[PDB]
């Protein structure tokens, strides 16, 4: 009657926060991309033709992107998925050979590119092979007549040649939750990734997420809603990288304007090395273009979003990177299979006070790659035939502040980053994982029988 | 009215009892990187069954709702019926009781089915 | 034990530039920030910047910016630091030092320098 | 009479109700290439339990047979009792109803145990 | 009194009925060398559920205790009630009956729920 | 005792040409074969 008992309840809407192993999803059309396992999607589960999403009313959940384990689970996936792809391919350890390199045939006006002859092996264990290839200077280092050279990795890390069949192209991946767990999508427009979320809905799977591997600039990514949102785990800490989300995409046109020959060299049985033959015709250097207008337009839309965090009237300056490896000092990205590195000094060379043509970015291509920096193991990307071209929506940024210096006069900012987790945060800010507690116990006037 | 899965989360607890058939329904859902999904779907049944055990070792096993002869200590969030179901959601509610939950279950499993079901035999033996 | 072992002392003409090597040992090299600090005779300590050994990220003060070039050889586990355009005021005893915890930790790199 | 496992398949549906203890009994059965068998035996419990859920979320959970207060829409193969159990096997039968099965269950889970078990509390609270 | 898990093993069988909530409670417990633990925890549910099946296909499914309309053949260790529960532990007891166990279950699954539950319908159809 | 249960008044439609059992087995013999090949001696020094 009036006194209270206990009564069990199965299936109550109750969840607790916990982490658990998730799994992927990448449609069924990207499954048809095949071409001998392009990049990732293989056992990737198909997507619900109706990605059902359930809004949750009077539900206020506390989201964090900077601590979201989903970033680490994904981060370790891209890495391990990459080694599986590297394993079946050709080990280029026989390439660690003294190289007779000559500068490239141009009418003065100086090379970056070396016409390197060298002895190789054949499928016959005794017969050897006097061959030559071309290499960018970043892949070789001279070793002390004309100068002999060797691959920059050969002295630290073993090297393997990426399978020419696998493609490095990104594919939208939907991360998914098993039964007993579900995913929470923070939907409010102006949301700094930290703190609770007003509008909370649940999905069983994130949206299509392309694992773009790029430094400084973010490409092909998610855009912000209304104002451009600026998220950093901590801004007082200048050391904490600052992640930016656009409301509008910035176009960029990147090329390798060089028609490329590719020689396949027989070191077998079964082992074959893809060298570079001649460039066909004019030698031009890789570059990217950006509409100087829309670019400078986006610089201002941002700088007006910054004074929201620093002064009503103040000065804002942009500088190029202070220092680091090539991956950080310049803009790393894979365009068309080759790996580009573009001088962004011309993008970050500006100053801002309280109140038609296009830029062009000199780019550099490397083939021997140690991405994720893991010594002992390097990947040699084979060359891509013909002229390369690709175009991307610039959709975010990774930036670092400066130091105490002068107090309040002005603050400087530069590109940065290089940790691909931050590339993943750009998409998982609005996501987090929870486990259910469906058993409910509560008092009431009910009692079972005798 | 079908608000979908977990629709009644921000609903008061009384409104959420309409949805037990929804949250309990999809609680199960019928090389390298294949591992990723495999160990995942196993935790679903490891998770689901541990309740069936709790639900089972108590006077229930019959899913959704089920009552019990265990009383309610006022030392566990002494409240009025309306102050709970009508004014609280489950999250607000489950947030409080999480202290004595383990103390609660030790009754339902031991004081009840361990004791009450034997009395049934003592009554049914004649 | 860890060990920060720096290069030998150097006697130099003004206007020039000078590097200092500082070779680390006894811990995960690439995971720990490295600060460089000069201390002019009898004077206090001048923080000159730091490097993260993963991909080589850096950050210098406004005073020391321009003159400082700070690097590391992950392969060899050697930190390099170069003040340039040396003036008589640039006479000091230059240190490298490691922060308390690895880069994975919160608030690294601003906690406090342990190995010296 | 024990015709073995699935003996009453070609039997009319009424004759097949004698064999529920047979088909339900063996429904569970107590490196490389070892993988082959492992993921297999897991699907057995994933498969078996999804019914226990359905059986459980409905007025059953008590295996073999169990009735329900859900009526029968004649829009689902309006037939006579004998025209079904006596003249049809289960295969012939299950072949027809597979259209409205999902429409049927939404009642048993929601219209029944989601609704009927709460009425039980409303009756048992006094 | 809580003697812990399996405390009443050397206890006479009657004293061991106090501990069913203890032995049944922890019967589930909520690369290379990781394999080692993984296939292990799977056998736990494969093991646990095969009883739920037996318990379920019989007149039980309701855990701990449950009675049955199957008689007792004196050809299975004809003893007095006290000579068993009071003078024997379970180990001593289970040691004997292991001959006709399979013969016993064929009744509980077939003679009972296969037969008794249908009579329920024959009674509930009117 | 490979127990076999005949099924009365049971008429099932069989296909051998589409039977997936052939593919599952086919891929098994192949993969089982590479596992056997893996630990053995690489004769790449014989390419002489
Ligand atoms: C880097 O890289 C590079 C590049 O390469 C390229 O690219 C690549 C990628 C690929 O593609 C490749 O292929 C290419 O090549 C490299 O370099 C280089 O290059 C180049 C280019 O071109 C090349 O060259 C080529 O080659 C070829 C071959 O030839 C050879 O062979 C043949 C056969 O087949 C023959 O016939 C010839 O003659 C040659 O040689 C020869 O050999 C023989 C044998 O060995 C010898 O004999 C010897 O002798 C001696 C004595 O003397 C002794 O006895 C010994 O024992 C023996 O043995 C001989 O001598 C030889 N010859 C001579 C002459 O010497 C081919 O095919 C070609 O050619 C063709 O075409 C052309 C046109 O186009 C022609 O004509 C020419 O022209 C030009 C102009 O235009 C000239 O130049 C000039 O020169 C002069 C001097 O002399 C001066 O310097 C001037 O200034 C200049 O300008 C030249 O010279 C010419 N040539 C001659 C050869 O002569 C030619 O001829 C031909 O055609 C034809 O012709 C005829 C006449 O003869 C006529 O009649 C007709 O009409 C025509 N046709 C037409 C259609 O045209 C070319 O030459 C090379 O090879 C390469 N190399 C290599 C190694 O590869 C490099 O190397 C790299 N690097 C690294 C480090 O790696
Ligand atoms: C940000 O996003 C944008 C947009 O998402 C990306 O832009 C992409 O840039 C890449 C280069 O970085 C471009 O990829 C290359 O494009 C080639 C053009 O293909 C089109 O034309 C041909 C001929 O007309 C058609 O057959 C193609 O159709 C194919 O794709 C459609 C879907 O769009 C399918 O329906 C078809 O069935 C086809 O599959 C296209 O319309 C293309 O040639 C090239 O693919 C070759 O090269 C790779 C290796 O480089 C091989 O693995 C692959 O097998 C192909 O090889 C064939 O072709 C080459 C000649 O190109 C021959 O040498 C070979 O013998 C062989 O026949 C590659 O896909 C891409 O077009 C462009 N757009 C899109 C939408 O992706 C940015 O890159 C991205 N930024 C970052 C940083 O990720
Ligand atoms: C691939 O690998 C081969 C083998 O390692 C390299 O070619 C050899 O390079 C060496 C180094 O120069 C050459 O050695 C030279 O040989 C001359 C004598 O050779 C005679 O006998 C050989 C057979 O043993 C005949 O083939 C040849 O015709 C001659 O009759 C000497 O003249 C040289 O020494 C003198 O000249 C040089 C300048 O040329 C001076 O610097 C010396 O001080 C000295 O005065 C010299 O020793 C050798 O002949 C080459 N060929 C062979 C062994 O067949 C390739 O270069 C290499 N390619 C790569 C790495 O890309
Ligand atoms: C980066 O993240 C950190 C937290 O992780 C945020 O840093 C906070 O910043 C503010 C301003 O710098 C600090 O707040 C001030 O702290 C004083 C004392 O701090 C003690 O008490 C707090 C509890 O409030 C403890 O957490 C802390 O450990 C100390 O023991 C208070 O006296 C201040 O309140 C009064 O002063 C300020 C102005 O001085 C007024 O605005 C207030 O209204 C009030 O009068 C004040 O709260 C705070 O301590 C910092 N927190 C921490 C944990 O260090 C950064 O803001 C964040 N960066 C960005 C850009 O968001
Ligand atoms: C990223 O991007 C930045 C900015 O674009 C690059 O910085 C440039 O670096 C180069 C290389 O030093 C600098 O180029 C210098 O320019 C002078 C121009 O020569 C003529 O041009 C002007 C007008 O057109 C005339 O006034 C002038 O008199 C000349 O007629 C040259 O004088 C320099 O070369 C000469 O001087 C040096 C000594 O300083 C000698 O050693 C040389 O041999 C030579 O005689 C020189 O080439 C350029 O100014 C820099 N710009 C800026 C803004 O800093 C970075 O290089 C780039 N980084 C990467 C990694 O790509
Ligand atoms: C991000 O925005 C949220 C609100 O959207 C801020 O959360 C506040 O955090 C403080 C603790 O410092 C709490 O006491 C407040 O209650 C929170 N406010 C709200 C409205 O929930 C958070 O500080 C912001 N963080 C950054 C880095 O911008
Ligand atoms: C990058 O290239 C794209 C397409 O390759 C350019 O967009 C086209 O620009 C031309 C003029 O050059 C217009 O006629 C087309 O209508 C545009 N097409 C589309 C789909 O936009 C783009 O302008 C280039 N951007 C830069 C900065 O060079
Ligand atoms: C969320 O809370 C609001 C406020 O308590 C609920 O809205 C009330 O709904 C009742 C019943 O329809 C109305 O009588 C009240 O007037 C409403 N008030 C307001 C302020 O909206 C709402 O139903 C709740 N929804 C959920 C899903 O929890
Ligand atoms: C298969 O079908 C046949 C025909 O319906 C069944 O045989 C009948 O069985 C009944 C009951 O014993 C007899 O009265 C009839 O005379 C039989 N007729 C024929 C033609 O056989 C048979 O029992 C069915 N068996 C199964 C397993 O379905
Ligand atoms: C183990 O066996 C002994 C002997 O049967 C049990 O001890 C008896 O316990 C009863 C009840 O308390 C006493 O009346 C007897 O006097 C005891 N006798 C002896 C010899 O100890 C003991 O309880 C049993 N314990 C278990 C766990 O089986
Ligand atoms: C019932 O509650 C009794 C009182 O608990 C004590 O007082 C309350 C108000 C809280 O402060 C609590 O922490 C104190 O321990 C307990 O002594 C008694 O064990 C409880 N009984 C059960 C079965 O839980
Ligand atoms: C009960 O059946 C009603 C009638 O269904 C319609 O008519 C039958 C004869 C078929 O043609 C069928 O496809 C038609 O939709 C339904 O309107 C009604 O929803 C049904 N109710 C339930 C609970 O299923
Ligand atoms: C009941 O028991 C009958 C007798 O079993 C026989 O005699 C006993 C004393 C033992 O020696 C035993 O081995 C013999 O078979 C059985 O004939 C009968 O089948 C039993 N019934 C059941 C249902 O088990
Ligand atoms: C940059 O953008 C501003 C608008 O904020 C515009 O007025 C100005 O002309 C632009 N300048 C250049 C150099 O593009």
């Amino acid at each position: 009657a009036e006194n209270l008992w206990v009564t069990v309840y199965y299936g109550v809407p109750v969840w607790k926060d916990a982490e658990t192993t998730l799994f992927c999803a990448s449609d069924a059309k990207a499954y048809e991309t095949e071409k001998h396992n392009v990049w990732a999607t293989h056992a990737c589960v198909p997507t619900d033709p109706n990605p059902q999403e359930i809004h949750l009313e009077n539900v206020t959940e506390e989201f964090n992107m900077w601590k979201n384990n989903m970033v680490e689970q994904m981060h370790t996936d891209i890495i391990s998925l990459w080694d599986q792809s590297l394993k079946p391919c050709v080990k280029l350890t026989p390439l660690c050979v003294t190289l007779q390199c000559t500068n490239v045939t141009n009418n003065i006006t100086d090379g970056e590119l070396k016409n390197c002859s060298f002895n190789m092996t054949t499928e016959l264990r005794d017969k050897k092979q006097k061959v030559y290839s071309l290499f960018y200077r970043l892949d070789v280092v001279q070793i002390n007549s004309n100068k002999e050279y060797r691959l920059i990795n050969c002295n630290t890390s073993a090297i393997t040649q990426a399978c020419p069949k696998v493609s490095f192209e990104p594919i939208p991946i939907h991360y998914c939750a098993p039964a007993g767990f579900a995913i929470l999508k923070c939907k409010d427009k102006k949301f700094n990734g930290t703190g609770p979320c007003p509008s909370v809905s649940t999905v069983q799977c994130t949206h299509g997420i392309k694992p773009v591997v790029s430094t400084q600039l973010l490409l092909n990514g998610s855009l912000a809603e209304e104002e451009v949102m600026i998220r950093s785990e901590n801004i007082t800490n200048n050391a904490k990288n600052i992640l930016v989300q656009f409301n509008t995409p910035v176009q960029i046109n990147c090329t390798r304007p060089n028609n490329n020959t590719r020689k396949s060299i027989r070191i077998g049985p079964g082992q074959a090395f893809y060298a570079t033959g001649d460039i066909i015709g004019d030698i031009r250097q890789a570059h990217c273009n950006v509409s100087k207008a829309t670019w400078n337009e986006t610089l201002g839309k941002v700088v007006k979003q910054l004074r929201k965090h620093f002064g009503n009237n103040t000065i804002i300056r942009f500088a190029n990177s202070s220092g680091g490896d090539l991956e950080v000092t310049t803009h790393s990205f894979n365009c068309g299979g080759e790996f580009f590195y573009c001088n962004t000094s011309g993008l970050f060379n500006s100053t801002w006070i309280s109140n038609n043509d296009s830029i062009t970015l000199p780019c550099r291509i490397k083939q021997i790659i140690n991405m994720w920096q893991r010594i002992g193991q390097a990947m040699y990307a084979p060359p891509i035939q013909g002229v390369i071209r690709c175009v991307s929506n610039i959709t975010g940024l990774i930036l670092t502040r400066d130091g105490g210096s002068t107090n309040s006069t002005t603050e400087t900012f530069r590109p940065g980053g290089g940790d691909m987790r931050d590339n993943w945060r750009s998409e998982l800010y609005k996501y987090k994982v929870v486990k259910i507690e469906p058993l409910g116990v509560a008092p009431t006037r009910c009692k079972r029988r005798v | 009215v079908f608000l979908g899965f977990l629709g009644a989360a921000g609903s008061t607890m009384g409104a959420a009892s309409m949805t037990l058939t929804v949250q309990a329904r999809n609680l199960l859902s019928g090389t390298v990187w294949g591992i990723k999904q495999l160990q995942a779907r196993v935790l679903a049944v490891e998770r689901y069954l541990r309740d069936q055990q709790l639900l089972g070792i108590w006077g229930c096993s019959g899913k959704l709702i089920c009552c019990t002869n265990v009383p309610w200590n006022s030392s566990w969030s002494n409240r009025n019926l309306s102050e709970i179901w009508d004014n609280m959601t489950w999250l607000q509610w489950d947030k409080e009781i999480s202290n004595y939950t383990q103390i609660i279950y030790g009754l339902l499993e031991e004081s009840q089915n361990q004791q009450e079901k034997n009395e049934q035999d003592l009554l049914a033996l004649d | 034990e860890v060990q920060l072992v720096e290069s030998g002392a150097q006697v130099k003409k003004p206007g020039a530039s000078v590097t200092v090597s500082c070779t680390a040992s006894g811990y995960k090299f690439t995971g720990y920030h490295m600060h460089w600090v000069r201390q002019a005779p009898g004077r206090g300590l001048e923080w000159m910047g730091w490097i993260n050994p993963f991909r080589g990220a850096v950050k210098y003060p406004q005073n020391f910016r321009g003159r400082v070039s700070m690097t590391r050889d992950t392969s060899m586990e050697i930190f390099y630091m170069e003040l340039s355009r040396l003036t008589s005021d640039d006479t000091a005893v230059y240190y490298c030092a490691r922060e308390m915890f690895d880069s994975s930790a919160d608030w690294s790199p601003w906690r406090g320098m342990v190995a010296w």
